[PDB]
RNA sequence: GGACUCGGUGAAAUUGAAUUGGCUGUAAAGAUGCGGCCUACCCGUAGCAGGACGAAAAGACCCCGUGGAGCUUUACUAUA
RNA sequence: AAGCGAGUUGUCUGGUAGGGGAGCGUUCAGUCCGCGGAGAAGCCAUACCGGAAGGAGUGGUGGAGCCGACUGAAGUGCGGAUGCCGGCAUGAGUAACGAUAAAAGAAGUGAGAAUCUUCUUCGCCGUAAGGACAAGGGUUCCUGGGGAAGGGUCGUCCGCCC
RNA sequence: GUCCGGGAGUGAGGCUGCGAGAGCUAACUUCCGUAGCCGAGAGGGAAACAACCCAGACCAUCAGCUAAGGUCCCUAAAUGA
RNA sequence: UUUAGGAGUGAAAAGCUAACCGAACCUGGAGAUAGCUAGUUCUCCCCGAAAUGUAUUGAGGUACAGCCUCGGAUGUUGACC
RNA sequence: AGCGCAUAGUACCGUGAGGGAAAGGUGAAAAGAACCCCGGGAGGGGAGUGAAAGAGAACCUGAAACCGUGGACUUACAAGCAGUCAUGGCACCUUAUGCGUGUUAUGGCGUGCCUAUUGAAGCAUGAGCCGGCGACUUAGACCUGACGUGCGAGCUUAAGU
């Protein structure tokens, strides 16, 4: 029962924004290995979430969890929440914006690849415990 | 492009300095049009009609402040036009005494300036 | 009304014999039971015996001057030397090993009897070691 | 070793550059086949 | 040269159970000497740097 | 020095679709989804070739085609 | 006022080249009183009917129109033509980072630094993989500056970009 | 029983019966005609399997019987005389 | 730097003219035309086949006739007994 | 889509005359945006702007193979690309009405479509998918013929007004 009548609301008196929002895009690390390190932390953000990706072994926590915390550069007080809170529903991905490059290769007619890319999504808004 | 204008009003609405009227086409319908310059060829035009706010910056220039009046938005004419009085009756009639750059006279209920 | 399956729950099997091998109703009252004995609510489809207590049974013989001879085989696909037709007394080291491989023209085709084979579980020893299961002993003599 | 071409364009200068039609007439038009005859700019200055 | 093409695929179905055999070893077991909490594998905090004496530095 | 620990990049030839074991048989007879029977706890990676009638251009060896081109001979005949 | 059948008996067979025959609907056009702001048209899903194709009940979302009966017109309808482009692919994260002609580190910096920088130690060429002239690229060289991207790691180095 | 016409097909089949032809009466080789069959429709029997015994359908009913095939089982049906 | 296309070069291979010359490429003449062959789009109600003969520089090419549908028709002429 | 050009026949392909893209779209109007955060920055917070910012400073709505997660349910001891029904099996009950919705161990068994094929179900071939193109027609007294109509003594071209 919030709203329906009136379709020029929802278009001009809304507020707000989108509260969540941090994802930087790009990654440059498919959209296959970019949940397999988000499909680990089913909980507790930069608290067993950090370290169990900040600490593991190889390079997969800048620009993964520098900004998996960049929502909450933006949930410092520009986005809702609190800090003994939060909590990230599941996770999913894409594509994005590529850019032809190549290096030939060899035999055939011509060689083709693709340099890829990613989208992270970071959100961090509508919850459930308290 | 940021299109706004209104250029697509068609350019013969006479207007020019010094000058006295009223608005409507919503939004305010409580504005005493007046003063200004025009645009002919692409017309911009806000009047004390939209109370915007664009705050600026505040480098290290001259600026520092922000402001909160006076600036861009849309709405070119059409609105309330001519008549001392308010309503009916148009203008564009014009003395047999050339000067077209500025003539005076109006329809039957019309005014000379 | 049709049948329900009581995924082990009502069940009252009787225990085999081995009391004396036959020449007819040997290797076929290995049904009279896992098909449907009496059938109190057999539900066809799935998969539905009993506890076959197989016992002794080393008492078996098989027919006479046409004994030491069967359709033996093994399939693997090659006819050079395999399919070993060894013959009863030939094979003689295990017959408690085939025998019971006589329910090989009873399985419903497909799954069911590729799981029967667990009432089987060798046994010729007359009755001592039954550890290999010890729940029911209601013997009933076979007609 | 020699490709096939190298640099060194004389023989598009006074023989097929430009103005170089005209020693041979009926060049003209093939000079022509492609400015006054069809649309498209020309070959010989990009 | 070309070795026998590729022609059938494996999408879905596989590409499933690919997951389990590897994965990851999944870990949390110790959480350092004494003070806070990292250890690794019988290594030392950064921490209060020790197992249980003088090493590393804040 | 490559095959195995780790960070990034990872394409092409190709291709209906895999709960993709086998026999012996059957089938336009070279069957793994067919017959009848036996059989495996499911998955990952290293490595190997029997395997899909392996891949590529719809054999160009050949024949069919009132196809072409190419050379020769006094082939019918033009012709400097 | 454009032709239609129960009551019934055989046929109502299944049909490949084919004969007579019905339509679902989109675009163009006729008549537009029109249908839509509670918003239709774009689309996502719910067991009414239809010879099949399809027509139906409602929201969802979406933003300005849209189709109708009687009608004629139109490049009127295969996923499927080893087609063609555009995008997603999978071979799959393996093979591979390039001629296998050694490198460690102090320290500058800062966002952490193993490949920059001030530098003692090592070694490969040095009729060379030196420097100038020849063709070429035209912006290489600098005062230097920033990662979006490229240099097939990347990087605070470029002769990227100003 | 009875012709004129708008328009087909694609010409290169297989098998059992009926008999020969090339033929160690051999060949789902090859020639022929004559019923059927598959090129244009499914089954039981036949292990499943084009011509073989029975049978060719309007869509729906977990209603009946006939022929083949079967009357021990894996999946029907008297180890009845 | 002239030679060039149906010519030159040439150590003769029948090699090359610019990564294939059994006679260069590109714009142009026609799409070489094609009985070859891939295909030729939504859903249907009642009917229905030939690889037999004649023709062929003619054969899985094609023509026609028995062989299908339809308009008209054949007032006693049907096939079985 | 339409000329390849709805501001490119950019760069160029390159041995040479000679061959060339792909690509459009935010609402009327940008008002394309001051103000504290992680960060190098790209990218993301607050909040106005915005009638309407699930338009959104590579921008309408926005269906889809591949691709992102969880969940009500079943599953490694069960065997066949797939199938349809079949008793069960957890869920739901947009009408207690022992009646169904989202489904599966398993059973009868059962082999794909296109489509040049006598002929198969094939391993005979074509096929990873998405989006479109998807052809015997168009002018021609070229002609024959169904139906409706014009007439029985019948029907018209060239353009001149």
């Amino acid at each position: 029962e919030q709203t329906f009548r009136n379709k020029k609301q929802r278009k001009q008196q809304v507020k707000l924004r989108k509260p969540g929002f941090a994802v930087a895009k790009y990654v440059r690390m498919s959209p296959r290995k970019v949940r397999l390190v988000v499909d680990v932390i089913r909980g507790k953000s930069v608290q067993d979430a950090e370290d169990l990706l900040r600490f593991i072994p190889r390079s997969a926590s800048e620009p993964v969890a520098k900004v998996l915390n960049s929502a909450k550069a933006n949930a410092l007080h520009n986005d809702e929440m609190l800090e003994d809170r939060l909590f990230v529903k599941e996770a999913y991905v894409d594509a994005g914006p590529t850019l032809k490059r190549l290096i030939p290769r060899a035999r055939g007619s011509a060689n083709i690849i693709k340099k890829r890319t990613s989208h992270i999504t970071i959100i961090v808004a509508e919850k459930g415990n308290k | 492009p940021r299109p706004s204008a209104g250029s697509h009003h068609n350019d013969k609405l006479h207007f020019k300095k010094g000058d006295t009227v009223i608005v409507l086409s919503g939004k305010h319908k409580g504005q005493t049009g007046k003063v200004l310059l025009a645009l002919p060829r692409d017309q911009k035009v806000v009047v004390e009609g939209v109370n915007v706010i664009t705050k600026n910056v505040k480098p290290s220039m001259t600026n520092p402040q922000g402001g909160q009046e006076q600036r861009e938005l849309a709405l070119h004419a059409s609105k309330v036009a001519l008549v001392d009085p308010e309503t009916g009756k148009a203008t564009r009639v014009r003395k047999q005494i050339v000067d077209g750059k500025k003539v005076r006279v109006a329809v039957a209920s019309g005014k000379t300036i | 009304v049709k049948t329900y399956i009581p995924k082990n729950d009502e069940q009252n099997w009787v225990v085999v014999d081995a009391s004396g091998v036959p020449l007819g109703r040997l290797a076929t009252l290995i049904a009279s039971r896992i098909r449907g004995k009496h059938r109190p609510d057999f539900t066809p489809n799935m998969i539905q015996g009993d506890f076959v207590v197989v016992i002794n049974a080393a008492q078996v013989a098989l027919t006479g001057k046409k004994l030491d001879d069967k359709v033996y085989t093994r399939y693997t696909g090659y006819q050079g030397g395999l399919k070993t037709e060894t013959a009863r007394e030939a094979l003689s080291k295990h017959p408690e090993r085939v025998i019971e491989h006589a329910v090989f023209g009873m399985l419903p085709k497909g799954r069911q009897g590729r799981a029967m084979h667990t009432r089987l579980k060798v046994y010729a020893g007359e009755t001592h070691p039954h550890s290999a299961q010890k729940p029911q002993v209601l013997k009933t003599q076979p007609l | 070793m020699k490709r096939t071409y190298q640099p060194n364009n004389r023989k598009r200068a006074k023989t097929h550059g430009f103005r170089a039609r005209m020693k041979t007439k009926s060049g003209r038009n093939i000079l022509a086949r492609r400015r006054a005859k069809g649309r498209h700019q020309l070959t010989v200055s990009d | 040269a070309k070795h026998p093409v590729p022609k059938k695929k494996t999408s879905k179905s596989k590409r499933d159970m690919r997951r389990s055999h590897h994965a990851l070893t999944a870990p949390n077991l110790t959480e350092c000497p004494q003070c806070h909490g990292k250890k690794l594998s019988h290594h030392i905090c950064p921490n209060c740097g020790y197992y249980d004496g003088r090493q590393v530095l804040a």
